[PDB]
């Protein structure tokens, strides 16, 4: 290691980067390979939670660091300290791009297709899913980006399921993901077993994958704008929503168009935050 | 109240002994036995008179540094060769004297503060090795908001 500062004991490499800043430990990690490696390192961090804790006055749900019984025990007899720093530092938000479970019977009854237009639309910059993890056994979902701000993952289930019956590789999705979305097929004409649907959605919503309130945006939709409508609110009703306690919004919408699609989309991201 | 300090070379160094016990790693081979002469098989001759001289300035006051502004005696105290700085660095490690260590690590510290690197980079000579592309992979996700 040529560089003196290099060669120096690792307790008191830490010992120099204990008065730095993060600012500083990035430009320091940017010289590459150990720097990179060492700025990151899981004690430096502990050091920096334990300390700066006791100075922070707001502490929300979202935030509370697991057992202090764990943050604040033996260094080995968890991390990612740093990950855990930025939740807690209540100046600091982690960031997230949030996927969403497309699934429902609206994708293939529709003589339209939702998917198929989604992905046509120049407004939303679909582009695929990078194999940079974002991959599971189903691909790596379709990047869209809301009008040059938000970005976001969409996974399409094409085939959920064989009571319960949610598929393997389909729970792997529904704990990972942050919200669902249910394109229900509002056209009036469409005979439904609501019983199912109900169930179905319930399936993959299961708390006990990713538990937690995640929003359900429910796509009540159409092929185009000639068809006649089911009403949503009467839809809605049908699927007995009122059950799910947890946000949910039924949004009209058109496969052709995507009229509706926007105000929809919209509603789920401002519900997934921290 | 005199103690023989032995450089890693020999040399002199007859010191206090309130000034010696100031480094716990003294102040524990004290304990170990009589040791008369005392070898420091670390720290030269040139290093351990810098490390007497600090002590000797400190003596009658200790206690909670940490992230204190360095004081201006210190600041001059270590307007040194940069690989004098990080000598005295390893001393203070060895010798286990807390406030010299603090300071002399500040005093690093301070230096990468506010460098692009490229500055860090070529102050402390380190080497770039970041192939072409690992560059921004790393520079974009070292950007601390």
């Amino acid at each position: 290691a040529a560089s003196t500062l290099t060669r120096l004991p690792i307790d008191v490499q830490l010992y120099i980067l204990s008065f730095l800043s993060p600012h500083d430990l990035c430009q320091l990690g940017s010289t590459n390979h150990y720097w990179n490696e060492t700025v990151r390192d899981p004690i430096l961090w502990r050091y920096f939670l334990l300390r700066d804790l006791p100075s922070w006055s707001s502490v929300d749900w979202k935030s509370l660091p697991d057992l202090e019984i764990l943050k604040k025990p033996i260094s080995e007899v968890f991390f990612d300290y740093m990950a855990v720093y930025r939740m807690c530092c209540p100046y600091l938000i982690i960031q997230n791009e949030p996927r969403f479970a497309m699934f429902g019977p609206g994708l293939e009854e529709l003589n339209t297709s939702l998917v198929l237009s989604l992905m046509s639309s120049e407004e939303l910059c679909p582009t695929a899913g990078l194999p940079q993890r974002q991959i599971d056994g189903i691909g790596s979902g379709v990047n869209f980006q809301l009008n040059n701000q938000h970005k976001f993952n969409i996974l399409i289930l094409y085939s959920t399921t064989r009571r319960y019956s949610v598929i393997p590789q389909i729970q792997k999705v529904c704990e990972v993901v942050d919200g669902f979305i249910y394109v229900a097929n509002a056209e009036a004409h469409k005979r439904h077993e609501w019983q199912d649907e109900f169930s179905h959605i319930m399936a993959m919503t299961d708390p006990a994958f990713g538990s937690s309130g995640r929003p359900l945006l429910v796509l009540s939709c159409i092929s185009q704008g000639d068809v006649k409508r089911m009403p949503c609110f009467y839809l809605a009703h049908e699927l007995h929503l009122n059950l799910l306690n947890h946000p949910w919004l039924v949004q009209d919408t058109e496969a052709e168009t995507l009229t509706g699609f926007l105000n929809g989309i919209e509603w789920i991201l401002e519900e997934v935050e921290s | 109240a005199s103690i023989k300090l032995q450089s890693s070379d020999g040399e002199i160094f007859e010191v206090d002994v309130e000034i010696a016990k100031q480094s716990v790693t003294i102040k524990t081979m004290l304990e170990d036995l009589g040791m008369d002469p005392v070898p420091l098989p670390n720290v030269n001759a040139a290093i351990l008179k810098k490390v007497i001289q600090w002590c000797t300035h400190h003596k009658d006051d200790p206690g909670g540094s940490g992230t204190d502004d360095i004081p201006v005696w210190d600041q001059e105290f270590l307007k040194v060769d940069q690989g004098t700085l990080f000598e005295l660095i390893l001393a203070a490690n060895y010798l286990d004297i807390k406030g010299l260590l603090d300071v002399t690590c500040k005093t690093v510290a301070n230096m990468i503060k506010g460098k692009t690197p490229e500055e860090i980079r070529k102050t402390f000579n380190i080497k770039n090795d970041f192939t072409e592309e690992e560059e921004a992979q790393v520079r974009k996700e070292n950007q601390w908001c």
